[PDB]
């Protein structure tokens, strides 16, 4: 556009998202465990 | 308008009228889908028939109706059963839902077919249509721009060959920095996303080769692949490329970087190959590791700043007569004087030292090997007055001098190993006498440090006999030392021998020591050590379950695995022995060194529980995981545990905080000052138990450690990869309650932070401003500070790289090489 | 820089960029799923905190 | 209340690629209105950032429509 | 059979309250307060 290389960084957001959402599966790990703890 | 004619035309008998029916249904289906959802079998019937060539047109309708219905999976099958008139909808962005569902299906299938063979897309293992679709969807990525979109898609689909071709399209030197960054993202992604061993290894290995093809590249990225896979062959090939790019500064810079990052196994193998290939002795001298030990000594000398009132206050309150008091001071004192010969405290407070006795005096002797750590030329000549054959006043001094010898030479003690092995084989035939017993104990700890990460089978033999001797106190050191020497080899004879011997022996100290040692020797064994883990947890002995936790911890250390973490959570809650509950919590920080952001939340639950041991192990898990530069959540959870009404939780907490806030200035964070001040309030007070005072004195000495020059590093910023040495220090420290001398193993986690610029032609919150201030070479530089340091635009010394922004050796280019300028002197030069 | 007289991306990357939310469809459908997890994992935390 | 020409004015205040043109047509049908509905007598922006700073709207592309 | 249909209405009320009760509580504790 007015700042090029706006097709590499757009795929880095996608990369990061696939990491984060497994770190929210680390909360679904905890989820079963707070049932087992109580 | 109405579906009634369109239903009726399918039921009307004539072949032409049935074909006309399809034509109307296909054009208007976003208003009429509900009615023809019920009459779907008629649409499938015309497709089955071969008397039509609009059998395809009927299959296309079925997909459309399923898309409005909500059954997106079955739409794909009938979309691919039409085969044409599906390109019309592949360039529709309002129904690209079915086009995307085909790719979502491909990924699930592919995880299965990679364990049958790595190739299943150049073979008939799956539908040919699904493969063809996958690559046309990746073709769309390249219309947008930039292979990068396609690379994330192909990773999940287990397409190795796609990844190679994309990256070679960027091997024409469009721009070398950009081309390396394109590879760089995929390196970090591969560690954190795919844990499949086969696929992960391939991506790093192919990337490593594309980097070599380019003449100019980051040699950070090349360094990462070699260390992660820990392959000496890749390291050798790296230097094959440097054989044709050989100059003193370039070839040395990568060598300095490599020794810090690489494991002990990788260096041992690599140097010999360079010797057979033929290479300068200057490189081989770096890769031995001696130069970098000398440079750390010089840095400590220059910046030796020791606040003297800490020692005076602690000395007066923690009396030398009481064993617990004296040891607390000794452990803080050795940390304080680590790496610089400081015997001034010893001279000044000789009466207080003279109050020491039984194992407190052994601790005092072992303090020496922290103080004189490093300084390897004088390291055997400064313990000589205390080594056997020069002392007979007490056996504690004769024994703890050998333990401190191993500290001094830890990590480079291949010659020290020989000394202590002789002492062991002599005194492995008798351990019933008092003198022999204390003597043998320090030797067995010493040789664990001296042979650490060397896996000497001579050392295994020697300590195996001490174990079989059934010594009263040396069996504990023998077990631990063997796991130090045999680190992460996982030999089946050793495991089986040790697993049975804890049953065989009835001594309490030995059974603890073998439980812990089994974890050490199975460090980094993830699924290979799985079976041992199962056996130890299933044991109803308190002892084997205590170690059971740490075999998971060290097997899966620094791995983002749910199963590794999962198992530890289970033990903590479900087990009704307190010591076993504590061990499960501590272990958590080791698995989650790689990511410690999430850690305080997991143990938030555990701190709510009011059992002393559970809260006690919560403190340690937080100290371990969130050491280095702090985390606000970590601080918060520990604060109530500092004020706990139970001494055991208080002692744990004060220390854990000092790791999180290690060497952080109180002008950069006000909370550090309060926490510092709290420790001092206890050290002064003489109305609390010695347990609280023990933990306060030590915690304060940890904060100020090394003369305020060292910090805890878990993962280097040199490559962003875990340190082997770090993990070993910390887990040994956690055993200090049971046996006090083990405190000293913490020194393995203290590492100096400084930027040492070296002339490579002879080897000689939110503070920011646009106004610089100037800083000298080789002074204390915190990681916060590193990112704000930048070499001057016009400078006599300019780094070959553009500065990495983190502590370590950076090789400089000297603009004028014939000018003599002041040099900072090396300890090696000082002596002789 | 801002307007509406001059179309963004001087129009070449608005239909070569609408193929992209379908690469990302998988994670954002999943992202919805997560929003309910977060609620839940504190929901059961309060129960055990009281207990 | 307070005459029926307020909607046309509100459009001129905010950015418009074609939004002013579209709103004119609707008011036209109910007996045209363009008085104090043109920049300088329906403009409240003149270097105001909540209504899209004027310099930034002249300058180049990305939409806020 | 009659009693069971009544117990099933009671059990429906037991599910409905449990889910919704903590949910406004979790957002409100997220958000900052004194």
């Amino acid at each position: 556009n007015n700042n090029s290389a706006l097709s590499n960084v757009n795929s880095d957001i996608y990369f990061k998202l696939k990491k984060l959402e497994k770190e929210y599966e680390l909360l679904t790990l905890q989820e079963d465990y707070i049932k087992d703890e109580q | 308008t109405t579906a009634a004619p369109l239903l009726a035309l399918l039921r009307e008998n004539q072949d032409s009228v049935k074909t006309y029916a399809l034509e109307s249904i296909n054009n208007v289906v976003d208003q009429l889908w509900s009615e023809i959802s019920n009459e779907l079998p008629d649409i499938e019937a015309l497709y089955d028939d071969d008397t039509f060539s609009d059998r395809e047109m009927a299959a296309l309708i079925a997909s459309k109706v399923y898309y409005n219905l909500g059954e997106y999976e079955s739409a794909v099958k009938y979309a691919l059963a039409a085969k044409d008139r599906f390109d019309i909808d592949e360039k529709s962005q309002f129904v690209e839902t079915i086009v995307s569902k085909s790719i979502e299906m491909y990924v699930q299938e592919a995880s299965k077919q990679y364990t049958k063979d790595e190739q299943f897309y150049t073979k008939d293992i799956i539908d040919p249509k699904l493969t063809s679709i996958f690559e046309r969807m990746i073709e769309k990525c390249l219309k947008a721009s930039e292979l990068k979109l396609a690379l994330g898609i192909a990773l999940e689909g287990y397409r190795l060959d796609i990844i190679e071709s994309a990256l070679k399209s960027k091997l024409d030197q469009d721009s070398t920095s950009e081309n390396v960054k394109i590879i760089n993202y995929l390196l970090t992604l591969a560690i954190t996303t795919v844990t499949n061993s086969k696929f992960r290894s391939s991506i790093l290995r192919k990337s490593f080769d594309f980097l070599m093809n380019m003449p100019n590249c980051d040699y950070l990225t090349l360094n990462k692949v070699v260390v992660n896979l820990n392959d000496a062959g890749l390291a050798l090939q790296l230097f094959k490329k440097l054989k044709e790019e050989n100059d003193e500064g370039l070839s040395a810079q990568i060598a300095f970087d490599l020794v810090s990052s690489a494991s002990q196994q990788l260096l041992e193998i690599l140097v010999t190959e360079l010797t057979a290939q033929g290479y300068d002795p200057a490189l081989l001298n770096i890769l031995s590791g001696l130069p970098t030990c000398d440079y750390y000594n010089t840095f400590l000398l220059n910046n030796k700043n020791i606040d003297i009132g800490l020692l005076n206050k602690s000395k007066s309150s923690l009396d030398g007569k009481f064993s617990l008091f004296h040891t607390a001071v000794s452990v803080a004192n050795g940390f304080m004087h680590a790496g610089t010969t400081d015997n001034s405290f010893i001279k000044a407070n000789l009466p207080w030292l003279g109050k020491a006795q039984n194992w407190a005096k052994f601790t005092a002797t072992a303090s020496l090997g922290v103080i004189h750590k490093g300084n390897l030329l004088e390291g055997k000549k400064v313990m000589a007055p205390y080594l056997p054959g020069s002392r007979a006043s007490s056996r504690f001094i004769k024994g703890g001098s050998l333990y401190g010898l191993g500290l001094i030479y830890a990590g480079f003690g291949r010659d020290t190993t020989d000394y202590l092995k002789n002492i062991i084989v002599e005194n492995s035939g008798t351990s019933g006498d008092e003198d022999v017993d204390v003597l043998l104990h320090g030797a067995s700890l010493g040789i664990g440090l001296a042979a650490m990460g060397s896996a000497n089978i001579e050392v295994y033999e020697a300590l195996k006999e001490v174990l079989y001797n059934d010594s009263a106190t040396s069996g504990e050191a023998a077990a631990l030392g063997m796991g130090l020497c045999m680190l992460g080899t996982g030999k089946p004879e050793a495991i089986h021998d040790m697993f049975t011997y804890s049953q065989e022996t009835q001594h309490g100290n030995i059974t603890r020591g073998l439980a812990v040692g089994l974890a050490l020797i199975n460090y980094g064994r993830q699924e290979l050590a799985d079976d041992l883990i199962t056996k130890m947890l299933a044991s109803d002995e308190s002892l084997l379950r205590y170690g059971g936790a740490f075999t998971i911890a060290l097997a899966y250390a620094g791995t983002g695995n749910n199963s590794a973490v999962k198992r530890l959570l289970h033990v903590a809650v479900s087990d009704s022995n307190d010591d076993v509950r504590r061990a499960a919590v501590i272990a958590l920080g080791f698995v989650l060194l790689r990511d410690y952001t999430t850690v305080p939340r997991i143990v938030q639950l555990l701190s709510k529980s009011h059992n002393a041991h559970v809260r006690c192990g919560t403190a340690f898990a937080l100290g371990i995981a969130c050491a280095g530069k702090g985390l606000q959540s970590a601080i918060d959870v520990l604060d109530p545990l500092t004020k706990d009404p139970v001494d055991f939780v208080r002692q744990a907490a004060m220390i854990a905080l000092s790791m999180i806030l290690i060497q952080q200035t109180e002008k950069l964070n006000p909370q550090v000052a309060d926490i510092n001040k709290n420790f001092l309030s206890v050290i002064t007070n003489k109305h609390q138990e010695g347990l609280a005072k023990f933990g306060a004195c030590v915690a304060q000495g940890i904060m100020n450690a090394g003369g305020r020059n060292v910090t805890i590093q878990l993962e280097n910023a040199d490559t962003g990869t875990l340190d082997t040495k770090s993990v070993v220090g910390l887990v040994m420290f956690s055993q200090f309650w049971y046996w006090f001398p083990l405190a000293h193993f913490l020194s393995l986690s203290f590492t100096p932070t400084t930027v040492i610029g070296i002339r490579g032609s002879d080897q000689a919150k939110n503070k920011y401003s646009s106004k610089p201030y100037k800083v000298d070479n080789m002074t204390r530089i915190l990681p916060q500070q590193s990112r704000y340091i930048s070499f001057i635009k016009d400078d006599r010394f300019v780094p070959v790289r553009k500065f990495k922004g983190n502590n370590g050796v950076v090789v400089l280019r000297d603009r004028e090489p014939k000018e003599p300028v002041a040099l900072i002197e090396t300890v090696r030069q000082m002596k002789d | 820089m801002t307007a509406a007289v001059t179309s963004s991306n001087i129009v070449l990357e608005t239909h070569e960029s609408g193929i992209k939310p379908y690469f990302e469809q998988k994670i954002q459908e999943t992202e919805l799923k997560i929003r309910s997890k977060t609620e839940n994992v504190r929901r059961l935390e309060a129960q055990r905190n009281a207990l | 209340e307070l005459l029926n020409a307020e909607t046309l004015c509100f459009t001129v205040n905010v950015l418009y690629p074609d939004s002013s043109s579209f709103k004119k047509n609707l008011l036209k049908f109910i007996t045209s209105n363009h008085k104090s509905s043109v920049p300088g007598s329906a403009e409240l922006r003149n270097s105001y950032p909540a209504s899209f700073y004027s310099v930034n709207t002249e300058k180049k592309t990305i939409e806020v429509t | 059979q009659v009693f069971d249909e009544r117990i099933k209405f009671a059990n429906q009320l037991h599910d409905e309250y449990l889910v919704s009760m903590r949910y406004p509580e979790d957002k409100k504790t997220q958000q900052n307060e004194k």
